[PDB]
């Protein structure tokens, strides 16, 4: 009868809470009034479209302003000594010298420097003028409108799909593997061959003439002939200059390895062959599940067949087909887990093997990106583990999964939790113990007494990969190894050359300071997983509260009685888990930032010597590289690092409000409000105004979220200001 | 008791007032300074907010030995009168100038004190009963809550008021001593040369302490120098305690941010592990009470904070 | 309002009625238990959900449960 | 005087007319004194009145 | 047996407090308490303040039923008295509440059939997949 | 200065002004 339209219960709430929950309840379909599986799936589908339309519009927006407000064309001509423009600024709040200050580049007013690496992205892909950016902006905007269209389209009763269709998993897998993965990477490879490669060779190929231009001299003869080697006949020379004819070859598909020496990025020929190769594996593999032809696998049959003899895995995977196909949260958990891993995967491979020409020369961009994807990966992981327990509560069928791997999982969960506890306490005690030991020796002027363990195991791996520093002589280090002799005339010359250039990021040199920090990160991993896993497995029931599953995923507590039950819900478990996310990726991003900062600065001996103790982090990382940042203004004058320092403090202030909502809880605030609501009602003149919605204190769960949110935002923004301002 | 509502509501008002018109001034300064508008700032140069009363009272204090206290030869203190007295080339005492920056910090104080009073007085006046919990008196002085009912009743007790009162007190007192230390090194202390004075921090206060960035940089960042490099010296213990106090401060946050529901289940799993190996204790392992969680929290928070400021000042001022 | 239920494990020791601040529960005759009496929740529209009732129950596991549900002016402890 | 200010404040009386007048004519008040661009009144439409400064990586 | 009549009787001595009534009593439901105090002895105002009781019938005015059952339990335990109490509506109607059936809820009285009484152990509840596709909860089965 | 003189103060005020107005009426009514 009032908004929340989707909840009678919340709509009848007389207070301001109705509002808050209404905002908070909006996307939870299963909890709305008179909901069905059909409406659930259909709303989810439409929502996916909605997301896509926002994404395409967002991307088009970037291209739009780079083309309209940027210096894209000044960059292409001189990428090394021009700062890429993101956007113009029109701020009526700025003072006279502010407008002078922010006018960087070739700009006719105040501008901001892009640290997204979209320049080098574009530029490496083939984008040459503002025109190209405009056309792409129009296109993707058109795709946005199309997606919006499509959302409302399959909302009508004629175009409403049936639940059976949504449950056709085999078909979606076949199509996504073959088409979405296979075809689209094949088509990209098409783009690299037809546009990117020629663009790097200095021949501008556009919509109007591609069809008329030969990418290879004897094109499409090798292809059908099976003389594929001709496509790798003459690669670009070692003196090739990117985007110019000088030193350019004709090959379209190679396995060279290493980098394009002047740009220091992967070879677009290697990238072409890569996308093409995977494309084939995807296309062949995408014909694996049974649909409407009779040929193909059964998922159910595969899963149910995989039960080992002598019941060492119980009933194996029997019943998982149904509990997965039914459970949406399960699918989102698997998806988020995989997506989180690959997000960090991307982050860790991109920095050490950059793919873009004249990236990695851009320090700030690289730092910004690598922080970006690791934090995104962290949040995504916590979320994976957050729809973990939502499954465990709402979705699991105890009878239908009897004695399976899943039920057996629940069975020995105390073992799992307790052994994670062991693994985290071990690390926590020893690593901290060895650091603080290292500090005390530093303090007393005896650094020779430090406990510095050399990372022999990683140093071994680097040796097996062909770095020769450590002199183990294994695999790709040793010249008398089959592994060496096999591919020595393939790509190893490009590889080995790149691994041993220590001015690049590829498999950096490692010492005892590396050793400690990785075990700090391991502490990060294991503990966060302890919170999340514990929260997932005890979502259903515990000894304190056996009937927890009757309440659901978020609840304040179960009262003060029998000891006290604050932060008992799996919700709260995930909440607690976010703090470790934050702390852990905080450590990882620092690790990253410094070990590069000292590389770029030209003194890696700063890192190796101060990373072995924590004051070293405090003094040589934090205290040193904020010098310029905090100076952005002083009583004497100003410079260009105004916004970062403003935002630095902004983040800190957000960070401390969070503490407010986290530490102080409801009873104080409500009674505060209780006196205020009397105060209003017997204040004359003001008497004549009264509220419609009774003023009430935010909930516990509300307080829980609002703290967390402020904390995270402050975290991110503060670092971002630091990272960028210092690296720049 | 019969009009507590008016008292607490008015204290609430006056505190929001004070908060806006003190913090708000610093945020305003930071924004104007960031936007390139120094002529619009709250400062002796641009904006003037002179402590006219204080200056009057200082005026009356130095002239007093002549008029209102004839038998008194010099002033009670040189921070009112003139006559800069110095010993061993160091400044013992000298007239303290009062400007806009001092106007600022005092009103911050007065804000902080008023907030602390808000929390504690509210605590004492409604200890027995309120609109939410009329029978609070029966429940005790020290107790966590009365459940998730009534929308949720977290931290209703008088203890919880003392709890939160400790944080604001720490806040207030911390700005006072920072005020003190910066004030003293910039406008008072230093060496005495050819008929002239070189202060320790060169009178940056009046111009720097008007913005948050000035504290961040000219006080915190610049001064922490001697503590952060105290290694290899006599003062290294202060660096160790510097780090240790951060540790313990941060360590408090685990207790403050969490609740014993998690911890008790954790303990269930660990207890399993013990029982599996016949090493379970007779004294059944239990998570701390909610109240104890709060007490441990506030205790470690204070100890960490205070000990960090302690290692800071002493290494700073000794070196 | 909040939901309050009494299960059959009730002993009828009456602590949960005697503890309530808003008189939601009452004692009724029954045939199941040694005390010849069981607890009941006929007035849950006045239930606040403060969970004194639960804290008062001696049975293992508790034989009163309060499920915090849709919230109304009374359940939110309002006097304004 | 009561006759001066009944007749004067009787056409703007209605509540529906305010969301039509105050919103659209109020935007017409921002879009007038908002678009009207020189040093005379604000220091941004003034623009940069000096030659560009040198960056950190030898940029324009 | 019959519920209480709702007459006019004088409230006990009180200088007045800020904790008392507000807009809720005017446009929502306020609450009234009735009892026969023997002597004049002091009591704790549950909305703050000292107040002297009078002999004979005394009535008070509150805007929440907790403020009754905090007082009633303070009148019942300390002074050993026995108060009745009921609601009010702003059109002039009354709702008789306590004791609902003359007998107080803790000791058993015939004619009070059991409500929200589940007749199984709590662990004999079904899993919440078996209550989707509805508007139902986990206990009512 | 042509476009951003119009679109900045409309996105700054006139979008949130009628958004806070029409979303308020959606909440209370
Ligand atoms: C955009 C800017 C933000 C604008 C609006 C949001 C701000 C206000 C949010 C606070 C409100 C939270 C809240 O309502 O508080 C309570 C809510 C809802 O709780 C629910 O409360 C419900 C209330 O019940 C009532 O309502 C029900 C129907 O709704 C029924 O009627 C029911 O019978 C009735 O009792 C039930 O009790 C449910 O059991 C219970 O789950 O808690 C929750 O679930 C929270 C809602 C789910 C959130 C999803 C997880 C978010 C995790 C984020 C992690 C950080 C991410 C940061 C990234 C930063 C990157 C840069
Ligand atoms: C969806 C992505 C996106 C994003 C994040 C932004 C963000 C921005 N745009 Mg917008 N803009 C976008 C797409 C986007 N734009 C698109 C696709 C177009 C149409 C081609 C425009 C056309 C546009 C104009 C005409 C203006 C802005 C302006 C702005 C700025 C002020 C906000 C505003 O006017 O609204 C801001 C940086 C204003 C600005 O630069 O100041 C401005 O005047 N934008
Ligand atoms: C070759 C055919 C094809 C292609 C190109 C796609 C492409 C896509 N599908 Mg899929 N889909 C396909 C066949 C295909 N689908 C079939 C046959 C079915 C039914 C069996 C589905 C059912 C399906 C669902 C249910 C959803 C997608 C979604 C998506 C999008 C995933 C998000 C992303 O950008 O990555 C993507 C555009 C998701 C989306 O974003 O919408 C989504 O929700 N698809
Ligand atoms: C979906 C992507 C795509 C598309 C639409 C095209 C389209 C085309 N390609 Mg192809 N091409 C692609 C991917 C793509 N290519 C990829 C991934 C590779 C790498 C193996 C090549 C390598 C390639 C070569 C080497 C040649 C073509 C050629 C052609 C043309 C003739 C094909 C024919 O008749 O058989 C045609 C316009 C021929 C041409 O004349 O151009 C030609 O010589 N293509
Ligand atoms: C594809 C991504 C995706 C999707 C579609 C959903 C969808 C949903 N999430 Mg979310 N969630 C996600 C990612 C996602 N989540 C991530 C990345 C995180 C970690 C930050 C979370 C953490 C999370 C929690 C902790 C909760 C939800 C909840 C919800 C539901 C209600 C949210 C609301 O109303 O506000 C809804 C079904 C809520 C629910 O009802 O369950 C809830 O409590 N989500
Ligand atoms: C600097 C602050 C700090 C410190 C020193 C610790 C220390 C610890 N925490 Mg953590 N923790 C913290 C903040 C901190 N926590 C915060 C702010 C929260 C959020 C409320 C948590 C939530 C948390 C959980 C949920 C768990 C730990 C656990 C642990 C232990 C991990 C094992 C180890 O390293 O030894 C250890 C005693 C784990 C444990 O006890 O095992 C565990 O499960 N902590
Ligand atoms: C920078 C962080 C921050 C900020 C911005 C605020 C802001 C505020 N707090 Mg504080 N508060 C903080 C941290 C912070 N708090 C922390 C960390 C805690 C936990 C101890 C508290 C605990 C707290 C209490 C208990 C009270 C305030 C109060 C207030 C308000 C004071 C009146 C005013 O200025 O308006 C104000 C909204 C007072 C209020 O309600 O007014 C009040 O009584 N705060
Ligand atoms: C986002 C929308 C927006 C818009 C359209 C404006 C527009 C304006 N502001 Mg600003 N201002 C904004 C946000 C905005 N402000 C915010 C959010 C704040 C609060 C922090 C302020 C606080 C503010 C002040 C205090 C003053 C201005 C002033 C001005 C004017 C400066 C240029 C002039 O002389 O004419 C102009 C009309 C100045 C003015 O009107 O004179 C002025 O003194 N603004
Ligand atoms: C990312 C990016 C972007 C975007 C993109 C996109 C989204 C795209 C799409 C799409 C595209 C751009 C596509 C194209 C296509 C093409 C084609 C497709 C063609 C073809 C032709 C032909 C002639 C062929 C034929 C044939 C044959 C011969 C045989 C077999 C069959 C067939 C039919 C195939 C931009 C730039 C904005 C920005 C930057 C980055
Ligand atoms: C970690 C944690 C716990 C669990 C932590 C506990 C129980 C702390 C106590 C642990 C110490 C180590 C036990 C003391 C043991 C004796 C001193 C004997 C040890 C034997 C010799 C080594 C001396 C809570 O109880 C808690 C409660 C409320 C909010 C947050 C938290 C919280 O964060
Ligand atoms: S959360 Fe607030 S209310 Fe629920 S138990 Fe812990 S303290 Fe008592
Ligand atoms: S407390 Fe548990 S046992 Fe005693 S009465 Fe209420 S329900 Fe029956
Ligand atoms: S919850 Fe508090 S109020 Fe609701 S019944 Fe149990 S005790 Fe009486």
């Amino acid at each position: 009868k009032l908004f929340p339209k989707f909840s009678q219960g919340l709509a009848q709430d007389p207070t301001t809470r109705r509002i808050w929950y209404g905002l908070a309840m909006a996307h939870d379909f299963e909890s709305h009034d008179g909901m069905t599986e059909e409406n659930l799936y259909q709303k989810i589908f439409a929502s996916h479209f909605g997301q896509l339309s926002i994404i395409f519009l967002w991307t088009s927006g970037n291209l739009f302003h780079v083309a309209w407000q940027g210096n894209f064309e000044q960059w292409v001509t001189d990428p090394v000594h021009i700062r890429p423009i993101a956007h113009a600024i029109w701020d009526p709040h700025f003072g006279q010298p502010a407008v002078e200050a922010f006018t960087r580049g070739g700009a006719s007013g105040p501008v901001n420097i892009s640290t997204s690496g979209v320049y080098q992205w574009w530029y490496t892909i083939g984008m040459r003028t503002n025109q190209d950016l405009y056309v792409g902006s129009v296109f993707l905007a058109l795709v946005s409108a199309i997606f919006l269209f499509a959302g409302w389209l399959h909302l009508q009763p004629n175009f409403q799909p049936s639940l059976s269709w949504f449950k056709d998993a085999e078909s979606r897998l076949n199509h996504h593997l073959s088409g979405l993965f296979g075809v689209s990477s094949l088509a990209w490879t098409g783009h690299l061959v037809h546009v990117a490669i020629p663009e790097s060779r200095g021949q501008h190929v556009g919509w109007d003439n591609f069809l008329s231009v030969l990418p290879h001299p004897q094109g499409l003869t090798p292809f059908f002939t099976g003389n594929w080697a001709a496509y790798a006949q003459s690669p670009d020379t070692a003196s090739h200059v990117f985007g110019t004819a000088q030193g350019s070859g004709q090959a379209i598909l190679t396995f060279l390895g290493g980098f394009h020496p002047q740009t220091q990025s992967l070879w677009l020929t290697d990238m072409a062959h890569h996308h093409l190769a995977i494309a084939v594996i995807f296309i062949v593999a995408g014909h694996m599940y049974r649909t409407n032809f009779g040929i193909g696998h059964r998922m159910q049959a595969i899963l149910e067949a995989h039960t080992p003899p002598s019941g060492s895995l119980g009933a194996g995977h029997k019943g998982l087909f149904d509990t997965v196909n039914n459970s949406l949260h399960f699918q989102l958990g698997l998806a988020l887990a995989s997506v989180g891993t690959i997000t960090s995967l991307v982050a860790q491979h991109m920095y050490s093997l950059p793919p873009y020409a004249f990236q990695a020369i851009d320090f700030t961009t690289q730092a910004a990106l690598y922080t970006h994807h690791q934090y995104i990966a962290g949040f995504i992981m916590c979320g994976a583990f957050a729809h973990g327990a939502i499954f465990f509560i709402r979705d699991y069928d105890p009878e239908q999964n009897k004695g399976n791997v899943l039920a057996r999982m629940l069975d020995h969960k105390e073992a799992l939790i307790s052994h994670l506890s062991w693994v985290s306490l071990f690390l926590g005690f020893h690593t901290l113990g060895l650091y603080v030991h290292n500090d005390v020796m530093q303090a007393f002027g005896t650094p020779e007494k430090q406990i510095l363990i050399e990372p022999v195991f990683a140093q071994w791996i680097q040796a097996a990969h062909g770095k020769a520093l450590y002199g183990f002589d294994f695999l790709l280090s040793s010249k008398t190894s089959a592994a060496f002799a096999n591919g020595q005339s393939l790509w190893l010359p490009g590889w080995l050359d790149a691994i041993n250039n220590n001015q690049n990021s590829l498999f950096l040199t490692i010492g005892p300071g590396d050793f400690l920090v990785h075990h700090a990160i391991a502490l990060g991993l294991h503990t966060t997983t302890l919170i999340l896993v514990k929260g997932a497995l005890d979502a259903r029931g515990s000894k304190l509260m056996p009937d927890k599953k009757d309440f659901g995923y978020s609840f304040p507590c179960d009262g003060p009685g029998r000891g006290g039950t604050c932060d008992i819900s799996a919700y709260d478990a995930f909440y607690l888990a976010v703090f470790w996310m934050l702390n852990t990726i905080g450590w990882v991003t620092f690790y990253w930032h410094w070990k590069h900062l000292t590389l770029w600065q030209g003194n890696v001996a700063q890192f190796d010597e101060s990373s072995t103790y924590l004051m070293g982090w405090l003094r040589d990382y934090l205290w040193l590289n904020s010098s310029q940042l905090i100076n952005g203004y002083n009583p004497f004058g100003m410079n260009s690092l105004s916004v970062w320092a403003w935002t630095f403090l902004f983040g800190h202030l957000i960070y401390a409000t969070g503490f407010m909502f986290l530490i102080s809880w409801r009873g104080y605030w409500q009674e505060l409000i209780e006196t205020l609501v009397w105060a209003h009602e017997k204040t004359p003149l003001a008497n004549l105004v009264y509220w419609k919605d009774k003023p009430v204190a935010l909930s516990i769960v509300q307080a829980r979220l609002v703290g967390l949110a402020h904390f995270s935002v402050g975290y991110i923004f503060t670092y971002a200001a630091f990272l960028i301002a210092s690296t720049s | 008791i019969r009009h507590r509502d008016a008292i607490i509501s008015h204290l609430n008002w006056v505190c929001i007032f004070l908060g806006f018109h003190s913090f708000g001034l610093y945020i305003h300064n930071d924004t104007m300074s960031a936007l390139g508008r120094p002529q619009d700032m709250f400062s002796d140069t641009a904006i003037q907010l002179q402590p006219v009363f204080a200056q009057w009272i200082q005026n009356t204090h130095f002239l007093a030995p002549q008029l209102t206290a004839p038998n008194a030869l010099a002033a009670t203190s040189l921070t009112w009168g003139g006559d800069l007295v110095a010993v061993g080339g160091k400044v013992a005492m000298m007239p303290i100038s009062l400007g806009t920056s001092d106007f600022m910090v005092h009103h911050i104080h007065a804000f902080t004190i008023h907030v602390t009073v808000l929390i504690l007085l509210k605590g004492v006046l409604f200890a027995r009963s309120s609109r939410l919990i009329p029978d609070k008196a029966n429940l005790g002085f020290r107790f966590p809550c009365d459940g998730p009912g009534r929308g949720g009743t977290c931290q209703v007790s008088a203890w919880d008021h003392v709890f939160l009162g400790l944080f604001w007190m720490y806040n207030s007192l911390s700005i006072v001593i920072f005020h003190f230390s910066w004030k003293m090194q910039s406008d008072v202390w230093g060496t005495v040369t050819a008929s002239g004075v070189s202060h320790i921090t060169g009178g940056n206060f009046a111009q720097s302490a008007n913005t948050i960035n000035g504290w961040l940089r000219d006080f915190l960042w610049a001064q922490s120098s001697q503590v952060i490099q105290s290694y290899g010296s006599a003062l290294s213990a202060y660096g160790l305690i510097f780090l240790g106090a951060h540790f313990v401060w941060a360590f408090s946050l685990m207790f403050l941010f969490s609740g014993r529901g998690y911890w008790q289940e954790l303990i269930e799993s660990i207890v399993w592990a013990h029982n599996k190996l016949k090493v379970a204790p007779a004294i059944q392992p239990r998570a701390l009470s909610i109240t104890q969680g709060r007490a441990v929290g506030v205790a470690h928070y204070l100890l960490g904070g205070i000990a960090t400021t302690w290692s800071f000042f002493l290494a700073r001022i000794i070196s | 309002a909040h939901i309050v239920k009494i299960y059959d494990t009730c002993i009828g020791c009456t602590q949960c009625v005697r503890a309530c601040p808003l008189d939601v529960l009452e004692m009724v005759p029954w045939d199941g238990c040694k005390a010849s009496q069981m607890a009941s929740a006929p007035r849950t529209e006045d239930c606040v959900g403060c969970k004194r009732c639960e804290t008062a129950c001696p049975t293992d596991f508790l034989s009163v449960r309060v499920y915090l549900g849709s919230e109304s002016t009374r359940s939110m402890g309002l006097s304004y | 005087q009561a006759k001066f200010f009944t007749q004067a404040t009787d056409i703007i009386s209605r509540r529906e007319s305010l969301r039509a007048l105050v919103a659209l004519s109020g935007i017409a008040a921002i879009v007038t004194y908002g678009l009207k661009a020189k040093d005379a009144d604000l220091p941004i439409t003034k623009g940069p009145q000096t030659t560009g400064e040198n960056g950190k990586g030898g940029s324009v | 047996t019959v519920p209480t009549l709702n007459p006019d009787t004088p409230s006990p001595i009180f200088g007045g407090s800020t904790g008392g009534l507000l807009r809720k009593a005017q446009t929502e439901e306020f609450y009234v308490i009735t009892w026969e105090a023997k002597k004049e002895q002091i009591f704790e105002m549950p909305t703050g303040g000292a107040a002297i009781m009078r002999q004979g019938p005394n009535l008070l005015k509150f805007g929440k039923k907790e403020q009754c059952l905090a007082l009633t339990t303070q009148l019942r335990n300390k002074f050993k008295l026995t108060p009745c109490f009921y609601r009010v509506f702003p059109d002039g109607k009354v709702q008789y509440l306590h004791p609902a059936d003359g007998v107080y809820p803790e000791k058993v009285n015939a004619g009070r059939v059991g409500a929200n009484q589940n007749m199984r152990r709590i662990g004999q509840n079904v899993n919440p997949i078996k209550v989707k596709f509805s508007g139902r909860m986990m206990s009512p089965a | 200065s042509w476009a951003p003189s119009v679109f900045v103060p409309l996105t700054g005020l006139v979008l949130p002004a009628i958004a806070m107005a029409t979303l308020f009426v959606y909440i209370e009514k």
